[PDB]
RNA sequence: AGAUACCGUCGUAGUUCCGACCAUAAACGAUGCCGACCGGCGAUGCGGCGGCGUUAUUCCCAUGACCCGCCGGGCAGCUUCCGGGAAACCAAAGUCUUUGGGUUCCGGGGGGAGUAUGGUUGCAAAGCUGAAACUUAAAGGAAUUGACGGAAGGGCACCACC
């Protein structure tokens, strides 16, 4: 579906922001 | 829907100059990146040695086994 | 619409409405000739004669056919009578 | 019990009472034999089914002309239905009713016409919303 | 051979309307096409745009109806287009070309811009469309051809229109929106008041008119 | 598409209409675009009104009338059957049936 | 419209049409009808100028009366009311009546079980006598209507403004209307009372 | 707001003459705009006008004659530099054959063949053919 | 074809049209004299007031303005348009 | 069958209030602003105007409430081939090859993507600005005929039931 799919590339980006806390 | 004044020739001409780059067929032709990635030089042709020989296959609708080399 | 030699070369010359001065095209369908008589004026008997008029199909279509045969026929001399 | 009569029938039928209308009458066994002579039906079934269709239809005609058939002893009677002619009541002897500005309209063509006068310009009632 | 159902085909087979003229100044529907054959039969010359099939789908194998273009000319001023469906190619390619000669209409043919000798272009810039499909023409100078697609240019062709530049909308793939426009051109000639007109007219007794004293003759 | 120039709704040049829960199953419709009906029906209806006539201590009683106003969602209006899909010609009609 | 005491507005015409409220419209106007509509009075109903009738009805009596063959114009009519009129018109004319249901494409269409050609229609009503108003256009076909202060005004050539809901109106302009285009042709001096009255074409029930 | 007070005027007619009316009246008057329609009646185009007089500005009505196809406006005011008009009247014109387009000029408004006489260019105004 | 003239209109057609839309822009209100109750000096007063006035001869009031007109309180001569 | 779902009894955050952040919604009329013109009609809101009767008062009178119309500016409606459009539809989505009233924003086949990075605002959620490599011959709008519906409306059949 269009937006549930915009959850998960919005879920997605916390994943990469919260992997720059480790460098 | 148009600016089409008579003091306007800027406006018409700067946005022209930026709408042009929409046209992916301006946009590839006109900026480095496009030329970066060709594998030629952007030449017509180009040699190389052969490093192997290797065959691949067809789309859904037709089946073969196109033969082909990794130059 | 001439010539060389200023002849008129040319299949015909199409009639042309009575209110708008439209050309009646030669494929129009709604667009008509119309006659009215005369009377001598004095016996009231049908003297002869026809007045001729002529309508685009455009008009008819918008209802003011009438209303274009009225103001030529008061014009003309058909109808003077005034309310 | 019964059928509906096709439009083989019902065609058939309607032809014979438009055609042979006073050689008709109101019992079927009359009309069974009467048929044939006068029309070549293939069978014999549909011939007692034509003449069922045709003593019906006679039924249907002593009860108010209908809407199917043509019958010249009717229609004559239609024409002097429609040809009467009584002395004039359209010309509407004297004083007869004209509105109060009917008579101004009048008066603008310059006519002395005798008729009646009320008065009605004081609204109290007209279409509804 | 041809008995008529219409008072213009019982005026018309005996000689007393002479040609197309006084048939058109009057916009006088066509319903017979033997009309126009007893008219123009030689140089009528035939042709076959496309034969286009068409398919309607059925819970039972799915139909098929074949279409017929067809338009007419003679290169002196008179142009069809007639259009059928049927389910045999044969009667609908013989039934294309009654429905062209019934539509048949008069074009008017002008000069460049310089007046001398016979006419050789459009009068003016005329246009028209059907489906989007925007067929422009533009006049042109004498003895430079037909420019065009080649669907428009034998539509123009058959007119005798020589020289005519043109201009097309998109989407002119469908023969039936291309030809139809610009056959809807040409038929909009005889639709300018251009200033060579102007001219009072004079109407002149309808043939019904003068020819009624035999025209009720049973 | 557009199957209704109305979209449905009854609002034309204001902004949102308060909206007023489905009286079936509380859906939140606004009060525009629900279908309204107004059910006058006696308390005591007719399969029994001789019934009270006989057990009536008065001698003349009027058997009040019962005035709920009913307001149904979309989706719980077409299931309950008061009203229907209708043709695209049919469907412009807007006077109340007979 | 003329100079004649036969042709222009007499008392005894004028007697004709206010007995059978002619004058009396209806409650609307059409833009197209405004120039024949005299005053509104206060219980809602128009009043139409009887003299601008008399010019309209004579100005479309000269227009029957230019057709060379009286067979070549149709007279047709689809209310009840005018039904037994359009059949006496003929009668007195020599017009091709045409009452009852308009046999829709009579004059298109022409494998047809009724066809004709004519060259003038005279509908009773531009409301309810639809169809040949509108199969007026694909053959070229001049319109006479009896225009009421209701009736749409397009595709007719000619506008008789009068009440036509009554059967009193219609049927006397029918007789009216016939009057007009027999005179000019000659039937009498001109200077008599036509030897059949109104009530010929009037609407009647069988009543005794 | 209005700007072009000779772009109203010529589409105000225009939708006019669309319409098949006989006469049409303009909101705003000037000399531009009187100057203007005396072009066309110098050629025939249309009837024969009145301009009405205030203290404001003034109202032209026009009576409308059935000659003139259409009748548009060019905007912004640009130049004509006398090689340049051959171009515009090929692609804005329907034929060299008849048509005119008006430009204003140093030496008063006039439609452009009379500008190839006095032999002259100046800024261009608008079209009717 | 709807052709009538917009310069001659009928002098009740230009009451059916606002303030501004007609032939020539004339003012709907009209200049009005007032008997002063009680006195005899005459003053003018505007018919479309939008102020009180009050008199020296009356020591009362004399027009109430309310909405776009002026309403007198007492019957005085009224002379107009003289203008 | 699974049901961490629909269904039902509980129930935290929340819902409401005062003071600050956030600036996003099919925030829709999916339809920029201002200005002009081209059809009718019956009504609706507000203002002023002309009106004959009635009703509230004992008095036109001040004024309401009804009843008939006009004028301007609104929300909207019915109808028409003015005219557009791919058409559904539109008095604007009209005045458009017969193109030019003035001006702002913005789209160039679909996907990768409103992703990566860079700048910037935010307490956080996130918002604004925003690519390419590669991949693909079709994605997509309106109508037309069928098929299909755990879609409604009629009706028939013991290869259907009662
Ligand atoms: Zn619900």
């Amino acid at each position: 579906r269009a937006k549930w799919r915009k959850k998960r590339m919005r879920r997605l980006k916390r994943k990469r922001r919260k992997m720059r806390q480790r460098s | 829907g148009k600016c089409r004044g008579l003091r306007t020739a800027r406006k018409l001409r700067s946005h022209r100059r930026d709408q042009k780059w929409h046209d992916k067929q301006y946009k590839k032709a006109h900026l480095g990146t496009a030329l970066k990635a060709n594998p030629f030089g952007g030449a017509s042709h180009a040699k190389g040695i052969v490093l192997e020989k290797v065959g691949v296959e067809a789309k859904q609708p037709n089946s073969a086994i196109r033969k082909c080399v990794r130059v | 619409m001439q010539s060389n030699a200023g002849e008129f070369v040319d299949l015909y010359v199409p009639r042309k409405c009575s209110a708008s001065n439209r050309i009646i095209g030669a494929k129009d369908h709604a667009s008509i000739p119309m006659n009215v008589a005369e009377v001598d004026k004095v016996t009231g008997r049908f003297n002869g004669q026809s007045k001729t008029y002529a309508i685009c199909g455009a008009i008819r279509r918008m209802g003011e056919s009438d209303d274009s045969i009225l103001r030529l026929a008061k014009s003309h001399g058909i109808v003077s009578q005034n309310f | 019990m019964g059928r509906v009569r096709t439009k083989t029938v019902k065609k058939a039928a309607r032809v014979i009472i438009e055609k042979y209308y006073t050689r008709l009458g109101n019992d079927f066994h009359t009309n069974k034999r009467v048929c044939e002579e006068i029309a070549i039906i293939p069978s014999k079934k549909l011939r007692n089914k034509i003449a069922g269709y045709v003593t019906h239809l006679m039924k249907r005609i002593q009860r108010g002309p209908v809407r199917g058939i043509s019958i010249k002893l009717q229609e004559e009677e239609r024409e002097r239905r429609d040809n009467y002619v009584p002395e004039v009541s359209a010309l509407d002897q004297e004083i007869i009713e004209v509105d109060p500005d009917t008579k101004e309209m009048l008066k603008l063509l310059d006519f002395g016409s005798l008729s009646n006068l009320q008065v009605t310009q004081p609204t109290v009632g007209m279409n509804f919303k | 051979e041809w008995m008529p159902v219409t008072k213009l085909g019982r005026l018309m087979k005996d000689v007393k309307i002479k040609s197309l003229e006084e048939i058109y100044l009057f916009s006088l529907p066509i319903k017979e096409s033997e009309i126009i054959d007893f008219f123009l039969g030689a140089s009528l010359k035939d042709e076959v745009l496309k034969i286009m099939p068409v398919q309607k789908q059925t819970r039972a194998g799915q139909r098929t109806r074949f279409k017929a273009f067809v338009a007419i000319g003679d290169y002196n001023g008179h142009v069809g287009l007639g259009v059928k469906c049927s389910k045999e190619v044969a009667t609908a390619i013989r039934g294309a070309i009654i429905l062209a000669k019934l539509s048949i209409v008069p074009v008017r043919r002008g000069y460049w811009g310089n007046k001398i000798g016979k006419p050789h272009t459009v009068p003016c810039k005329v246009t028209g469309r059907c489906g989007s499909v925007l067929v422009r023409l533009i006049p042109a100078p004498r003895g430079t051809g037909i420019v065009s697609a080649p669907v428009p240019k034998k539509l123009l062709m058959m007119a005798g229109i020589d020289d005519c530049y043109t201009s097309a909308r998109g989407c002119t793939a469908t023969l039936g929106n291309f030809a139809k426009a610009t056959f809807d051109a040409i038929s909009k000639t005889y639709s300018y008041l251009t200033p060579d007109l102007w001219k009072e007219t004079v109407f002149t007794k309808s043939p019904y008119q003068e020819f009624t004293d035999h025209l009720v003759k049973t | 598409t557009k199957k209704r120039r109305n979209n449905g709704r009854a609002k034309k040049g204001r902004g949102h209409v308060q909206p007023i829960r489905c009286t079936n199953c509380a859906r939140c419709v606004p009060k525009d675009k629900a279908i309204k009906k107004f059910v006058i029906r006696n308390i005591v209806e007719a399969a029994a009104v001789r019934d009270i006539s006989e057990a009536s201590v008065f001698d003349a009683y009027v058997l009040p009338k019962l005035y709920v106003k009913l307001h149904y969602c979309v989706s719980c209006a077409i299931h309950s059957k008061v009203v229907r899909n209708r043709s695209r010609e049919a469907r412009k009609d807007r006077t109340p049936p007979p | 419209s003329g100079a004649l005491d036969v042709l222009q507005m007499k008392e005894e015409d004028v007697l004709k049409f206010l007995a059978a409220g002619t004058h009396l419209g209806g409650t609307n106007l059409d833009f197209q009808m405004e120039q024949y509509i005299y005053k509104r009075k206060s219980d809602g109903i128009y009043i139409i100028n009887l003299k601008r009738t008399w010019e309209k009805l004579l100005l479309a009596a000269r227009a029957i009366v230019a057709i060379e063959n009286p067979a070549d114009v149709s007279v047709i009519s689809s209310r009840n009311t005018g039904q037994r009129a359009v059949l006496k018109f003929a009668a007195a004319t020599g017009a091709t009546p045409i009452a009852g249901r308009f046999t829709p494409g009579t004059f298109t269409n022409q494998i047809q079980t009724a066809f004709r050609e004519p060259r003038l229609l005279v509908v009773t009503d531009p409301r309810a006598d639809h169809q040949p108003l509108t199969e007026a256009s694909y053959v070229n076909l001049p319109t006479i209507a009896l225009c009421n202060t209701d009736s749409p005004l397009r595709y007719v050539d000619i506008a008789i403004p009068c009440n036509n809901k009554g059967a009193h109106s219609v049927g006397l302009m029918w007789w009216m209307l016939a009057r007009e285009v027999l005179r000019m042709r000659g039937t009498i001096s001109r200077e008599h009372p036509w030897e059949v009255m109104p009530d010929l074409y009037f609407y009647r029930d069988p009543e005794e | 707001v209005r700007m072009n007070v000779l772009a109203d005027a010529l589409k105000s007619i225009n939708n006019a003459e669309k319409r098949g009316k006989r006469q049409v009246l303009i909101r705003p008057c000037s000399k531009v705009i009187v100057r203007f329609l005396t072009v066309m009646m110098k050629h025939g185009y249309i009837g024969e006008f009145e301009i009405i007089d205030d203290h404001r500005a003034g109202k032209i009505v026009v009576n409308l004659t059935g000659r003139l196809n259409k009748c548009g406006v060019i905007s912004p005011r640009f130049d004509v530099q006398l090689k340049d008009l051959e171009k515009w009247q090929n692609n804005l014109l329907p034929s060299r054959q008849f048509g005119f387009i008006v430009l204003t000029t140093s030496a008063g408004i006039m439609d452009h063949e009379e500008a190839r006489r006095k032999h002259t260019g100046g800024k261009i105004l608008g079209f009717f053919f | 074809p709807l052709a009538k003239d917009l310069l001659h209109p009928s002098p009740e057609e230009e009451k059916r049209k606002h303030k501004k839309k007609r032939l020539v822009q004339s003012p709907n209100s009209y200049f009005m004299d007032v008997k002063c109750p009680g006195c005899y000096k005459i003053t003018t007063v505007f018919s479309h007031a939008q102020t009180v006035v009050l008199c020296v001869g009356c020591s009362t009031v004399l027009c109430q303005p309310t909405g776009g007109k002026a309403r007198l309180t007492e019957g005085c001569s009224f002379r107009r348009k003289q203008h």
